[PDB]
C-alpha cells in the first residue's frame, strides 16, 4: 500500500500507518490487568508457557521498591524500557533521595518513545506497558502504548482478548476503591480469568501478581505467593 | 500522488508539500478546540474524548504549560504534541536562562514555528501531526494568543480553533464579540461553544478542560478551578 | 456588491436637516466636509442608501444656494474621490439629470458637459446610460 | 526513474525539483511588487486576511533584516519565515565579523549559496519561497535583489514576484521602457497602480503593506495606514 | 552516494546527463592569443528589469585569473568562491610567488573537489580559465565531471559546436596578437540573437601585466566597427 | 542485474567490478614492455584535435617516483585522484624509511587501496586501470599492470587499451626476452602501436611514450618528444619499406 511502508511516511487519509501496526504488537501478546485502589495498586499478568516442560516465561517485570511494570508484546524492546526506567528511578535516588512520581516517569517514557516514531530507521518500541506506582498521590496504573501517547486508567488490561478483562473492569469499576487488598488482587484475578477460553484457568504457575501500595514496597507475586490470593476464586471460567 | 507524497524532501509537480497536506489531516480528524483572546487575558478550551470509562480523572489533558505564563492547548497526534510541548518548555527555559525575565509569546511562537519547519523541511524525519495555540498574557504586552499549524507559521488570532470542527466553532467565535468582555463571560463562553459543537451526537461524553492567562491571574497561565468552573459547564449546557 | 457593515441611518436622519438649516444658502464648507467624512464612514462601511443620500443632499444644497462653479468641482471631487459607490453616483446623476432641464441659465451648458465628462469615465451600459442620451440630447 | 522524484539532473539535461519549487513561489495565492526609483526603493505586497479573527498586526509578509535592509516574501509562509530568520541571522554575524553594515547585494548572495546549498545534495529540500529585499547603498543608490529558491540571485528596477507576477513585471516593463525616473512620490504610485492593475479591487488601504527605503531617510519604513491612505488618496486624484 | 556515482557498465550517465545540463544556452567563448587570453560571454537578459552592472560572469579569481563559464549559474557562483578560496590557500602556503600561471595548472588540478567529489549531485557548470604569470598564457577547461584540457579556442554554449567550428576555421592561429577579442566577439555573434551591445556582451581579457574586466566603455568600443 | 557497488551475484560474481573492468577496455591506450637497460611505455593519444596546445606536457604518462612512472587507461576524474594519492603513497614510504619504495610495494599499495574501494560502503569501484614501469635495487626494472578489481599482476609486455587482445597477440608474437634491448624494445612498441592503431603512418603527436633507464647510479624517466618520436618513426618506416621490397 505504498504509505504503511515506512513509520516516517504520512498516509494521504490521515494518520500513518506503521504506528498502527505497531499497536498490533501489544494486542498479539499474553493478557495483563492493572487496577487502582484506595491505598494499592494491583499487577495480575499471564505468564504465557511456551511448553509444560519449559517454564512460564517472565512477566510483571520490577523498576523499584515503588514502581513495577507488566510488559506486553514485543519483548525484544522491553527490556530495554524496563532498564531506561530503572535507570531514570535511579537517577532521580542519586539527584534527590526521592522516589521518581509515577507521573513524570510516564512523561519520560512517552518522550523517549516518542522519537522512533519520527527518525527515519527507528521502529517504534511496540510494547505495551502497564505500569503500577505508589507516589505520594495514592496507587496509580498508566497504560503505554506503542504509539507514544500514555493513558492514566483506574484499571486497565492489554493483551490478547483484552477486551473482555475490560468490559469487566469497566462493570465492576465502581467498586474498587473501597476494596481490601485480598478482595481487589480477586477482583483483578477475575477480570483476567474472563480472558482465557473457558478450557484454560488459572494456576498457580501461569499467574504472576505484581503489588505496591503505602506501606507495602512493590512485591512479585508468585505460585507459593499466589495461593493464599487465588484461593476464594469463585470460579466461572 | 505517487512516488511524489513519499518524503518531505519531494515537491509536488505543481508546487506542494503533500507529507504536510498529510499531517494536516490528522490534525482535522483529531478533536477540536478554541482558544479566545478575552479583554484582559486569554481563555483557553478543549473537549477530551473519554474513550473509556477505565480511564481516570481527566489524563494525558489536550492543555499544557510550557511557561510560567505561556500555556498551550493542542489537538492532533497527541504523542508528537507532548514532545513539541517538552520542547516549547525547553526554549522558554533556555530564553529565561539567557535573557532573563519572561519569553515574549510572539517570539516563543516564531522559534516553535521554525523547529516545526525544521522538522518538516528535511526527509529522514517527519512533519509533527499536531496543532496547537500559545496563549500568555503580561500587563506589559496585554494577552496574546498564536496558534501554530503542523507546518504552517504562527499567526495572531483574536480567537482561534483547530481540531475535527474548526469552522463551526470558528463561525460562533466570530458570532461572539470579543475585545470588550472579560476572561470570565469568556470561560462561560468558550464551554457553550465547546457544548454547540457536537460531543455526543456520535462520539461518547467529553470532558471540558479549560485554561486562564490574564491580569485577574496576574499572568501566571494555570487551569480554571474546576469546581468552581462545572457551573460555568452547567451554563454552557443550558 | 458589498455587505453592509455600520449603517449611520439614525445618523444621517438627525444631522443631515440640521446641516441643511446650517448652511441654508450654503456660506459654509466646513458642512461640505464633515458629511464627506460621513459619507466616507459608510463608504468604508460598506452601505450604498446612506452615501446616496448624502450625495442627492450635497447636490440639493447647491441647488437651493446656486453656485454654480462650486457645483461643478464638488462633483467632480465626488465622482473622482475614491469613485464611491455606483449606486450613489447613478442616483447623483439622476437628479442632476432632473435639475439641469428645469433653469436654463447661460453655463447649463457647462452643467451639461460637466456631468458628461463625470459619467465618460467609463460604466457607461452599466449602471445609467439614459442620463448621457439625456444630456447629449439637452446639448443638441 | 526518480528523475522528478529528488535533486539529480534530468535525462533531458533538466532540473525539475527547483523547477517545482519555483511554481511552488506561485502556490499561496499572494503578489509583490518590488520598485527601485530615482533615489528610493519601495515594496508592496497585498495582505490577504480570510476573516478578522486573525491579527492584521502580525500577518505581514515584510521584514526588517537590520537597520537599513527590508526583505518581502512569496510563498509558504513557513520557509519564507525560516529564509528571513536566516537573513537576520546572516545580516548580524556580518555585521560582528565586518564593522560596516551588510551590503544588501551580498546579503542577497548569501543567501543564494544557502539556497544553492539547498538544491545540492539530496538529504535536504530547497525552500519553496522568493525573498525580494531592498536597501539603501552608498555610492549606488536605492538596490533590489531577489533570490530565488534555485540560488540566482538578482533582479533590479522594476521585479516582482508571486501568482500573477507576469503581468505585473510586463506593467513595470512598459513604465520603465517610458523613460522617466520616478521620485518619492511617482515609485510608490506607480508600485500602487501596478499591483492594482494585476489585481483589480480599488486597494482599500488596508489590504495592502508597503515598506519604502529613501536615501535621505535610511530604514525600513513599514508605512502605516495613513500613509498608505494618503498615498492612495493622492494617486486617484 | 555522497559521491561522483551513478556509473553504469560503461558509462557516467548521471555525468553524461551533467553534460547535456551544462550544454545551456551562454556560448562564452574563450581564445588562448599568443599575448594572452581572452573570455568572452554573452549576458542577454530577460527583459530590461534585470540588471547587468549587478550581476557578472566573469570573475577574477585571483590577481590574473578570470573566470567563464556555462549554464547552472548558482552552482558556479559556489564553484568560484571555491576556486577564490584555494586559490588564496595556495598563495598561504606558498608565500608570495604572485601565483597565477604557475598557479593556473595548479588551480585547475585543484578543481577536484569541483568534480571528483561532486557532493550527491554534480556541479552543472563548465568553466575556463585563464592566467599569464608565466611569460605565456594559459587558457583551461574544467567540466563538470572531466579536468583540465588546456584549451586554445572554445565554446561552451547552445551552438558550442558551430562556435568551435568557427573558431577554426576563423583561424584562431597562433600569431594573432592580444586583440583577437575581435575574434572572440565575432564568435559569440554567431551564437548571439540580437543586436550585442556594451552591458549585453561580457568579456574579460588576461594578459602578462594581468586580468582585467573589460568595462562596458571598452566593450561598446571594440563592438563599434565590428 | 546490478545494485548498490557491495553485492553479489547469484552464481557468485562481482559483476559491477566486471562491467567497469572490461569498460577500461574500452577508450584509452596504454602498453608497457620490460627490457634490459630500460623500460618504456606506449600511449595512444585519443583526441588530437587541433585546437590543443599541449602544454600539460603530458595527457597518459605520469611521473609518480623518481624511480618508477606510471599510464591510466579509465575514466580521467578517478584517474588524478588515483595518480595524486599513488604519489603521496610513494613519498609517505620515502619519508618513513629514507629511501625510495620498491615498485611491488607500491603497486600493492595503490591495489589494496581500489580493493578497499570495490569491499566496504556504497562507494563506486574505481573504474581505471594503470600500468608502472620502474627500477629499485632488489628487482632492477619492474613492468606491474593493476586493473580495477585490483588484482595486480607483474607482466614484462602488455597492454590495457582498447585493442589490448590485438596488442597482446601482436607483442607475443614478436618478443623475445634477453635479447631485447632498450631500442628493439622502442622498434617493437612503435610497431605494435602502428598495429593497434587503424591509420597507418602513424604521427608523432599522437603517439606519447617514455622510457626508463638507468644512469650511472640514477633513474632517469625521459618521455620521448616529438623530435626523436618521428625519428624512431622514419627508422620503423625504412625496416617496413626494405621488408616488404625484399620480397
Amino acid at each position: 500500500n505504498q504509505y504503511d511502508n515506512d513509520v516516517t511516511v504520512w498516509s494521504p487519509q490521515g494518520r500513518i500507518h506503521q504506528i498502527e501496526y505497531a499497536m498490533e504488537a501489544v494486542k498479539q501478546g499474553s493478557a495483563t490487568v492493572g487496577l487502582k485502589s484506595k491505598t494499592h495498586a494491583v499487577l495480575v499478568a499471564l505468564k504465557r508457557a511456551q511448553s509444560e516442560l519449559a517454564a512460564h516465561q517472565k512477566k510483571i517485570l520490577h523498576v523499584d521498591n515503588h514502581i513495577g511494570i507488566s510488559i506486553a508484546g514485543l519483548t525484544a524492546d522491553a527490556r530495554l524500557l524496563c532498564n531506561f526506567m530503572r535507570q531514570e528511578c535511579l537517577d532521580s535516588r542519586f539527584v534527590f533521595d526521592r522516589p521518581l512520581p509515577v507521573s513524570r516517569l510516564v512523561s519520560l517514557i512517552g518522550s523517549k518513545t516518542q522519537i522512533p516514531t519520527q527518525r527515519y530507521g527507528r521502529r517504534p518500541y511496540g510494547v505495551g506497558l502497564l505500569i503500577a506506582g505508589y507516589d505520594d498521590m495514592g496507587p496509580h496504573i498508566f497504560q503505554t502504548c506503542p504509539s507514544a501517547n500514555y493513558f492514566d486508567c483506574r484499571a486497565m488490561s492489554i493483551g490478547a482478548r483484552s477486551q473482555s478483562a475490560r468490559t469487566y473492569l469497566e462493570r465492576h469499576m465502581s467498586e474498587f476503591m473501597e476494596c481490601n487488598l485480598n478482595e481487589l488482587v480477586k477482583h483483578g484475578l477475575r477480570a483476567l480469568r474472563e480472558t482465557l477460553p473457558a478450557e484454560q484457568d488459572l494456576t498457580t504457575k501461569n499467574v504472576s501478581i505484581g503489588i505496591v501500595g503505602k506501606d507495602l514496597e512493590f512485591t512479585i507475586y508468585d505460585d507459593d505467593d499466589v495461593s493464599p490470593f487465588l484461593e476464594g476464586l469463585e470460579e466461572r471460567p | 500522488g505517487t512516488g511524489y507524497d513519499l518524503s518531505a524532501s519531494t515537491f509536488s509537480p505543481d508546487g506542494r508539500v503533500f507529507q504536510v497536506e498529510y499531517a494536516m489531516k490528522a490534525v482535522e480528524n483529531s478533536s477540536t478546540a478554541i482558544g479566545i483572546r478575552c479583554k484582559d487575558g486569554v481563555v483557553f478550551g478543549v473537549e477530551k474524548l473519554v474513550l473509556s470509562k477505565l480511564y481516570e480523572e481527566g489524563s494525558n489533558k489536550r492543555l499544557f504549560n510550557v511557561d510560567r505564563h505561556v500555556g498551550m492547548a493542542v489537538a492532533g497526534l497527541l504523542a508528537d504534541a507532548r514532545s513539541l510541548a517538552d520542547i516549547a518548555r525547553e526554549e522558554a527555559s533556555n530564553f529565561r536562562s539567557n535573557f532573563g525575565y519572561n519569553i515574549p509569546l510572539k517570539h516563543l511562537a516564531d522559534r516553535v514555528a521554525m523547529y516545526v519547519h525544521a522538522y518538516t523541511l528535511y526527509s529522514a524525519v517527519r512533519p509533527f501531526g499536531c496543532s496547537f495555540m500559545l496563549g500568555s498574557y503580561s500587563v506589559n504586552d496585554g494577552a496574546q494568543l498564536y496558534m501554530i499549524d503542523p507546518s504552517g507559521v504562527s499567526y495572531g488570532y483574536w480567537g482561534c480553533a483547530i481540531g475535527k470542527a474548526r469552522q463551526a466553532a470558528k463561525t460562533e467565535i466570530e458570532k461572539l464579540q470579543m475585545k470588550e468582555m472579560t476572561c470570565r463571560d469568556i470561560v462561560k463562553e468558550v464551554a457553550k461553544i465547546i457544548y454547540i459543537v457536537h460531543d455526543e451526537v456520535k462520539d461518547k461524553a467529553f470532558e471540558l478542560e479549560l485554561s486562564w492567562v490574564g491580569e485577574l491571574t496576574n499572568g501566571r497561565h494555570e487551569i480554571v478551578p474546576k469546581d468552581i468552573r462545572e457551573e460555568a459547564e452547567k451554563y454552557a449546557k443550558e | 456588491i458589498v455587505k453592509m457593515e455600520v449603517d449611520y441611518s439614525a445618523t444621517v436622519d438627525q444631522r443631515l436637516p440640521e446641516c441643511a438649516k446650517l448652511a441654508k444658502e450654503g456660506r459654509l464648507q466646513e458642512v461640505i466636509e464633515t458629511l464627506l467624512s460621513l459619507e466616507k464612514q459608510t463608504r468604508t462601511a460598506s452601505d450604498m442608501v446612506s452615501t446616496s443620500r448624502i450625495l442627492v443632499a450635497v447636490v440639493k444644497m447647491c441647488y437651493e444656494a446656486k453656485e454654480w462653479d462650486l457645483l461643478n468641482e464638488n462633483i467632480m471631487l465626488l465622482s473622482k474621490r475614491r469613485s464611491q459607490l455606483k449606486q450613489a453616483v447613478a442616483k447623483m446623476v439622476q437628479q442632476c439629470c432632473t435639475y439641469v432641464e428645469e433653469i436654463t441659465d447661460l453655463p447649463i451648458k457647462l452643467r451639461l458637459i460637466d456631468t458628461l465628462r463625470m459619467v465618460t469615465e467609463g460604466k457607461i451600459y452599466v449602471e445609467i446610460e439614459r442620463a448621457r442620451l439625456t444630456k447629449t440630447l439637452a446639448t443638441i | 526513474g526518480f528523475d522528478r522524484h529528488i535533486t539529480i539532473f534530468s535525462p533531458e539535461g533538466r532540473l525539475y525539483q527547483v523547477e517545482y519549487a519555483f511554481k511552488a513561489i506561485n502556490q499561496g495565492g499572494l503578489t509583490s511588487v518590488a520598485v527601485r526609483g530615482k533615489d528610493c526603493a519601495v515594496i508592496v505586497t497585498q495582505k490577504k486576511v480570510p476573516d478578522k479573527l486573525l491579527d492584521s498586526s502580525t500577518v505581514t509578509h515584510l521584514f526588517k533584516i537590520t537597520e537599513n535592509i527590508g526583505c518581502v516574501m512569496t510563498g509558504m509562509t513557513a520557509d519564507s519565515r525560516s529564509q528571513v530568520q536566516r537573513a537576520r541571522y546572516e545580516a548580524a554575524n556580518w555585521k560582528y565579523k565586518y564593522g560596516y553594515e551588510i551590503p544588501v547585494d551580498m546579503l542577497c548572495k548569501r543567501i543564494a549559496d544557502i539556497s544553492q546549498v539547498y538544491t545540492q545534495n539530496a538529504e535536504m529540500r530547497p525552500l519553496g519561497c522568493c525573498m525580494i529585499l531592498i536597501g539603501i547603498d552608498e555610492e549606488q543608490g536605492p538596490q533590489v535583489y531577489k533570490c530565488d529558491p534555485a540560488g540566482y540571485y538578482c533582479g533590479f528596477k522594476a521585479t516582482a514576484a508571486g501568482v500573477k507576477q507576469t503581468e505585473s513585471t510586463s506593467f513595470l516593463e512598459k513604465k520603465v521602457k517610458k523613460k522617466f525616473d520616478w521620485t518619492f512620490e511617482q515609485t510608490v504610485e506607480t508600485a500602487i497602480t501596478c499591483l492594482s492593475t494585476v489585481l483589480s479591487i480599488d486597494f482599500k488601504p488596508s489590504e495592502i503593506e508597503v515598506g519604502v527605503v529613501t536615501v535621505e531617510n535610511p530604514k525600513f519604513r513599514i508605512l502605516t495606514e495613513a500613509e498608505i491612505d494618503a498615498h492612495l488618496v493622492a494617486l486617484a486624484e | 552516494f555522497s559521491l561522483t556515482t551513478f556509473s553504469p557498465s560503461g558509462k557516467l550517465v548521471q555525468i553524461e546527463y551533467a553534460l547535456a545540463a551544462v550544454a545551456g544556452g551562454a556560448p562564452s567563448v574563450g581564445i588562448k592569443a599568443a599575448n594572452g587570453v581572452v573570455l568572452a560571454t554573452e549576458k542577454k537578459q530577460k527583459s530590461i528589469l534585470y540588471d547587468e552592472r549587478s550581476v557578472h560572469k566573469v570573475e577574477p579569481i585571483t590577481k590574473h585569473i578570470g573566470l567563464v563559464y556555462s549554464g547552472m549559474g548558482p552552482d558556479y557562483r559556489v564553484l568560484v568562491h571555491r576556486a577564490r578560496k584555494l586559490a588564496q590557500q595556495y598563495y598561504l602556503v606558498y608565500q608570495e610567488p604572485i601565483p597565477t600561471a604557475q598557479l593556473v595548472q595548479r588551480v585547475a588540478s585543484v578543481m577536484q573537489e569541483y568534480t571528483q567529489s561532486g557532493g550527491v549531485r554534480p556541479f552543472g557548470v563548465s568553466l575556463l580559465i585563464c592566467g599569464w604569470n608565466e611569460g605565456r598564457p594559459y587558457l583551461f577547461q574544467s567540466d563538470p565531471s572531466g579536468a583540465y584540457f588546456a584549451w586554445k579556442a572554445t565554446a561552451m554554449g547552445k551552438n558550442y559546436v558551430n562556435g568551435k567550428t568557427f573558431l577554426e576555421k576563423r583561424y584562431n592561429e597562433d600569431l594573432e596578437l592580444e586583440d583577437a577579442i575581435h575574434t572572440a566577439i565575432l564568435t559569440l555573434k554567431e551564437s548571439f540573437e540580437g543586436q550585442m551591445t556594451e552591458d549585453n556582451i561580457e568579456v574579460g581579457i588576461c594578459n602578462e601585466a594581468g586580468f582585467r574586466r573589460l568595462t562596458p566603455t571598452e566593450v561598446k568600443d571594440y563592438l563599434a566597427a565590428i | 542485474y546490478d545494485s548498490r557497488t557491495t553485492i553479489f551475484s547469484p552464481e557468485g560474481r562481482l559483476y559491477q567490478v566486471e562491467y567497469a573492468m572490461e569498460a577500461i577496455g574500452h577508450a584509452g591506450t596504454c602498453l608497457g614492455i620490460l627490457a634490459n637497460d630500460g623500460v618504456l611505455l606506449a600511449a595512444e593519444r585519443r583526441n588530437i584535435h587541433k585546437l590543443l596546445d599541449e602544454v600539460f606536457f603530458s595527457e597518459k604518462i605520469y611521473k609518480l617516483n623518481e624511480d618508477m612512472a606510471c599510464s591510466v587507461a579509465g575514466i580521467t576524474s578517478d584517474a588524478n585522484v588515483l595518480t595524486n594519492e599513488l604519489r603521496l603513497i610513494a613519498q609517505r614510504y620515502l619519508l618513513q624509511y629514507q629511501e625510495p619504495i620498491p615498485c611491488e610495494q607500491l603497486v600493492t599499495a595503490l591495489c589494496d587501496i581500489k580493493q578497499a574501494y570495490t569491499q566496504f560502503g556504497g562507494k563506486r569501484p574505481f573504474g581505471v586501470s594503470l600500468l608502472y614501469i620502474g627500477w629499485d635495487k632488489h628487482y632492477g626494472f619492474q613492468l606491474y599492470q593493476s586493473d580495477p578489481s585490483g588484482n595486480y599482476g607483474g607482466w614484462k609486455a602488455t597492454c590495457i587499451g582498447n585493442n589490448s587482445a590485438a596488442a597482446v597477440s601482436m607483442l607475443k608474437q614478436d618478443y623475445k626476452e634477453g635479447e631485447m634491448t632498450l631500442k628493439s624494445a622502442l622498434a617493437l612498441a612503435i610497431k605494435v602501436l602502428n598495429k593497434t592503431m587503424d591509420v597507418s603512418k602513424l604521427s608523432a603527436e599522437k603517439v606519447e611514450i617514455a622510457t626508463l633507464t638507468r644512469e650511472n647510479g640514477k633513474t632517469v624517466i625521459r618521455v620521448l618528444k616529438q623530435k626523436e618520436v618521428e625519428q624512431l618513426i622514419k627508422k620503423h618506416e625504412e625496416e617496413e619499406a626494405k621488408a616488404e621490397r625484399e620480397k
